[PDB]
RNA sequence: UUAGUUGGGCACUCUAAAGUGACUGCCGGUGCAAGCCGGAGGAAGGUGGGGAUGACGUCAAAUCAUCAUGCCCCUUAUGACCUGGGCUACACACGUGCUACAAUGGAUAGUACAAAGGGUCGCGAAGCCGCGAGGUGGAGCUAAUCCCAUAAAACUAUUCUCAGUUCGGAUUGUAGGCUGCAACUCGCCUACAUGAAGCCGGAAUCGCUAGUAAUCGUGGAUCAGCAUGCCACGGUGAAUACG
RNA sequence: CGAAGAACCUUACCAGGUCUUGACAUCCUUUGACCACUCUGGAGACAGAGCUUUCCCGGGACAAAGUGACAGGUGGUG
C-alpha cells in the first residue's frame, strides 16, 4: 500500500531505472504492480533567434518530463531496506 | 485610492499642512507630491507642487478637493506647434 | 455485441453492435437529441445503407473529444470496422465506399511569424 | 408624449431609451415600477399608465436638468484650470489616452495637412 | 551603468513593487524568464551546450 | 466534394457551400433546404426539376478572356469550361441573391430561383449581357 | 451512487515504451533505360501530411544596448544615489491590426460538443453578500487525483422587421471594484447615462491550393497589475487552378 | 521590430537635490561581527542621536575606516 512516482526528463534512464526497481522489488517480496506510464507534461519555450531584430524568426525548445507510477502491494521490511539503500541514475526524481 | 479604504495623502504633507493652520498663509509649502489627495484642511494655503523642473503655485478651494495636486501641475508645456 | 474504434480529428468514438431493430444512444442519449441534423444522421447511417444493414442491428455508441461533426466522423468510421467485424465480405462495399478511410486530414500547426499555419502578415514594400 | 414625442411605432422600452438620461436597463426599471408589459407597443398605451409612467420619471432625473448637471461639472474643472479641464478646453482626450494617432472625435474631421 | 544597475537589482528596494527580473549572467531585463532566470539569448547559447538539463530543441 | 444528404445531387451540396459564410454551413444548408421548401410551397412540383431550369437559364455558354493582342488588352471569347460553366451559375446566384434587398436569404434565394426557371433575373440578365459583349468582341476569335 | 460514485475488472479507450507497416515493394501499359501513367492491397501511395534542418558567398545588410572586445574620449565627471518628470506629447503622413458599417444579424432565455496548457506560497472550489466588476470563505492540490475552467461560435425557442436601426460602440459625467506605498500626468475592469464616426470603402495594394483561407473561443509566456500584440490549442469549414 | 509587459523601479533621457577609491571588484594597513529597530531635520538620498553588531576554529569567511594602485561609463566607432 506504497507507491513510487519516478520522473524525469529521459525516458531511456527511466524506465530502466524502474525496471531496476521492479526486479528488487519482486526479489525483496513477490507482489508487486508494473510500473505505469503518465502523460508527459513539457514545456515550449519560444525564444528569438536573432539579438536586436527579428521578432519573426525564432527558435523553439522543448523540456519534456517522462514519468512512470509503481504501487507495491505486499511490502516488507526487505523491500523497504532495498529501496532505502539504493541509489538511482541521476537525472530523475523518485517520489515516495 | 479609488477604494473605500482610503483616502491617501502624503504624511509629509498632512503633517506641514496641520502646522500649517497657524501658517496664516503669508508662507507657501513646497511639495514633491503630485501622488496626494487634497483635503479640505488644504483649502487655503498655497502649495508650490514639483511639475518636474519647478514648483508651480496652487491655490487650493473647495471645489478642488477630491482631486491630486498634479492636475494644477502640468508635465509638458505645448503651444499649439 | 459487435465493436469498433472510430477516430476523426480529435474525437474518440468507442462503439459496439447488437442485433436489434434499428434504436440507438450516444452518450446516453438519444441520436436525435444529440445530433439534431438530418445531414449528420445521414451521414452516421452511410455505412448502412451502402451495405443494406440499416434495419437489422443496434448502433451504442459512446464519444470523447472534439466537435459534433468530428465525433459524427469518428461514429461512422467505427461503425463500418464492427461492420467488418460482423462480416469480412461487407470489406469491398465499404471500402469502395471510402468508410474505411480514417480521415488522416488533422488540424494543422501554427507557425512563427505567421498569424496561422498558412496565413502571413499584409506586406508591404513600404 | 412623455417628455417629448416619444415614437408611437416603438415598443416602450426603446421608446424611453429615446430619452437623454434613460436607457434599457433604466426602462425596464421603470416599467417594472409600473408593472407594466415591456413588450407592448407604444400608441397600445393607456392614459392612466402612461401617467404612472410620467410620475416615476419625474421622480428620475430630468431630461434638461442633466444637460444642466454635466455641462456644470465640465465647467467647474475648466474654470479652476486643472489638466482634465485644459483638455476639455482644447478638444483633446480627457482619459489618459495617446494623441499622435487616432484621436478623431475629439480633435474633430482630419484637419488640413501641416 | 550596468554595473551599478545589477547592484541596485539585489539589494532590497525601497518597496517590494520595485522588484524586477534580470538574468544574472548578463543583466539584462528584458525577456528574461523566471523559471530558468536565464535572459533569452543566455538561454539559447547555453541550451545549444546542453549546459541546461532536459531541454532540447522543438521540432514538435 | 459529395452529393446532398438529402436530395441526389452534388449541386446542393456546392450551392450550400458557395453560400456559406465562414464555415456556418448548418446556417446555410438549413435556409437553403427551407428554400427549396418556399419553392415547392409556391409551385408544387419538383425543387430538382425547377432549380435545374434556373440553372439551364443562367448557365452561360461564351466568356470573354482577357488576352494581350497588338499593343493592347483586348476582350476574345471563348467557349467556357463545363466546371466553370456550372461554378458561374452558382456564383452568380449567390451574389445577385445577396444584393438584392428582401427580408430573408432563403427567401432571396427562393425568388431569383424562380425567376431563373422563368427566364427573369438579374442572373439571367448577367447570362445575356456576357453574351452580347463576347458577341461584340466575336472580331477576334 | 447525486456523481465512475463504491466494489470489481483493464474489455475498450487513454497513456507511453519497444515493434510493425509504405519501400514503386507487386500487377498492367509505355520507355532501352532511368523512370512516367494507371491499377490493386492497406489506415495511409508515390520525398503519405507538417516541422525542424538554411551550402560557397551577396547586400562593408543589423547588432560596441545581451555579452565579450582593439583603439579613442570622460574619469571630484560622458561616473554614482535619491525624488519628481519623459519614453504615453500632437497641426499632420505611412505601416500593421482590433472593432464595425448588420437580418447567413442583434437583444433575452435554455443548452450540446474541444484541444493544448499553468499552479506553493501559487491555483483557488462549494456555500454566501453584492445589479456587476469583485468581496468573503477556505475544500482539494506540489497535481491524468484538485483548481484556473460556464469554451464560444452551432442548435433550439421568443422578440426586433431592414431603419443610422435594440446596428455600432467611441467620447464624456457621476459612482464602484482590484492591484500596488501610490492609478493626475499614466493601468485595467464594472454600473448608469451620453450616444460619436461609420449605411462596405479612390488611385492602388496584401495573404491563401486544404482541415488550408475565413471564423469562433481557449491557454501560455512576460507579469503585483497593465495586450486588439506574440506563440501554441482545438471547434466549424469552403471556392478555385484553363494555363 | 529590440520591448516575452514604460505608474515608481525598469529607464539608459530631463529638472532638482547630493557623493567622489566611489553604486560595483582585487591588492595593502588597522581593527573586528557588519548591522538591525526607534526618535528628530528631510521629497528621499541622506545628516544628528540613541538602543544595540552574537565573526567561527595564528587560520577561514565576509565587514567598518584609512590609503593609493585602480574602479566605472546603456561615451564613441557594427
Ligand atoms: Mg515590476
Ligand atoms: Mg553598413
Ligand atoms: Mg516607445
Ligand atoms: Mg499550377
Ligand atoms: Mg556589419
Ligand atoms: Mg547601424
Ligand atoms: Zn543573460
Amino acid at each position: 500500500k506504497i507507491r513510487i512516482r519516478l520522473k524525469a526528463y529521459d525516458h531511456r534512464i527511466l524506465d530502466q531505472s524502474a525496471e531496476k526497481i521492479v526486479e528488487t522489488a519482486k526479489r525483496s517480496g513477490a507482489s508487486v504492480s508494473g510500473p505505469i506510464p503518465l502523460p508527459t507534461e513539457k514545456s515550449i519555450y519560444t525564444v528569438l533567434r536573432a539579438v536586436h531584430k527579428y521578432k519573426d524568426s525564432r527558435e523553439q525548445f522543448e523540456m519534456r518530463t517522462h514519468k512512470r507510477l509503481i504501487d507495491i502491494v505486499n511490502p516488507t521490511p526487505q523491500t523497504v531496506d532495498s529501496l532505502m539503500r539504493l541509489d538511482l541514475p541521476s537525472g530523475v526524481d523518485i517520489e515516495i | 485610492r479609488s477604494l473605500k479604504k482610503g483616502p491617501f495623502v502624503d504624511d509629509h504633507l498632512m503633517k506641514k499642512v496641520e502646522a500649517a493652520a497657524e501658517s496664516e498663509k503669508k508662507q507657501v509649502i513646497k511639495t514633491w507630491s503630485r501622488r496626494s489627495t487634497i483635503f479640505p484642511t488644504f483649502v487655503g494655503q498655497t502649495i508650490a507642487v514639483y511639475d518636474g523642473r519647478k514648483h508651480v503655485p496652487v491655490y487650493v478651494q473647495e471645489d478642488m478637493v477630491g482631486h491630486k495636486l498634479g492636475e494644477f501641475a502640468p508635465t509638458r508645456t505645448y503651444r499649439g506647434h | 455485441q459487435y465493436y469498433g474504434t472510430g477516430r476523426r480529428k480529435s474525437s474518440v468514438a468507442r462503439v459496439r453492435l447488437v442485433p436489434g431493430d434499428g434504436k440507438i444512444v450516444i452518450n446516453n442519449r438519444d441520436w436525435e437529441d444529440y445530433i439534431p441534423f438530418a445531414a449528420l444522421r445521414e451521414v452516421i447511417k452511410q455505412p448502412l445503407v451502402a451495405t443494406e444493414t440499416l434495419g437489422n442491428y443496434d448502433v451504442l455508441v459512446n464519444v470523447h473529444g472534439g466537435g459534433y461533426t468530428g465525433q459524427a466522423g469518428a461514429i461512422r468510421h467505427g461503425v463500418a470496422r464492427a461492420l467488418l467485424q460482423v462480416a469480412p465480405e461487407y470489406r469491398p462495399a465499404l471500402k469502395s465506399a471510402g468508410l474505411l478511410t480514417r480521415d488522416s486530414r488533422m488540424k494543422e500547426r501554427k507557425k512563427p511569424g505567421l498569424k496561422g499555419a498558412r496565413r502571413a502578415p499584409q506586406f508591404s514594400k513600404r | 408624449i412623455a417628455g417629448v414625442d416619444v415614437p408611437r411605432e416603438k415598443r416602450i422600452v426603446i421608446s424611453l431609451t429615446y430619452i437623454y438620461g434613460i436607457g434599457k436597463q433604466t426602462a425596464k426599471e421603470v416599467l417594472a415600477e409600473a408593472g407594466v408589459s415591456e413588450d407592448t407597443r407604444t400608441r397600445d398605451l393607456t392614459e392612466e399608465e402612461l401617467g404612472k409612467i410620467r410620475e416615476i420619471l419625474d421622480r428620475i432625473k430630468v431630461e434638461g436638468d442633466l444637460r444642466r448637471e454635466v455641462n456644470l461639472n465640465i465647467k467647474r474643472l475648466i474654470e479652476i484650470g486643472s489638466y482634465r479641464g485644459m483638455r476639455h478646453r482644447r478638444g483633446l482626450p480627457v482619459r489618459g489616452q495617446n494623441t499622435k494617432n487616432n484621436a478623431r472625435t475629439r480633435k474633430g474631421p482630419s484637419k488640413t495637412v501641416a | 551603468a550596468k554595473k551599478s544597475m545589477i547592484a541596485k537589482q539585489k539589494r532590497t528596494p525601497k518597496y517590494a513593487v520595485q522588484a524586477y527580473t534580470r538574468c544574472e549572467r548578463c543583466g539584462r531585463p528584458h525577456s528574461v524568464i523566471r523559471k530558468f532566470k536565464l535572459c533569452r539569448i543566455c538561454f539559447r547559447e547555453l541550451a545549444y551546450k546542453g549546459q541546461i538539463p532536459g531541454v532540447k530543441k522543438a521540432s514538435w | 466534394v459529395l452529393p446532398d444528404p438529402i436530395y441526389n445531387s452534388k449541386l446542393v451540396t456546392r450551392l450550400i457551400n458557395k453560400m456559406m459564410v465562414d464555415g456556418k454551413r448548418g446556417k446555410s444548408q438549413a435556409i437553403l433546404y427551407s428554400a427549396f421548401d418556399i419553392i415547392a410551397q409556391e409551385t408544387g412540383k419538383d425543387p430538382m426539376e425547377v432549380f435545374e431550369q434556373a440553372m439551364k437559364n443562367i448557365m452561360p455558354l461564351l466568356e470573354v478572356k482577357a488576352r494581350r493582342v497588338g499593343g493592347a488588352n483586348y476582350q476574345v471569347p471563348i467557349e467556357v469550361r463545363a466546371d466553370r460553366r456550372s461554378t458561374l451559375g452558382l456564383r452568380w446566384l449567390v451574389n445577385y441573391a445577396r444584393l438584392r434587398g428582401e427580408k430573408t436569404m432563403e427567401v432571396r434565394v427562393a425568388r431569383e430561383i424562380m425567376d431563373a426557371a422563368n427566364n427573369t433575373g438579374a442572373s439571367v440578365k448577367k447570362r445575356e449581357d456576357t453574351h452580347k459583349m463576347a458577341d461584340a468582341n466575336r472580331a477576334f476569335a
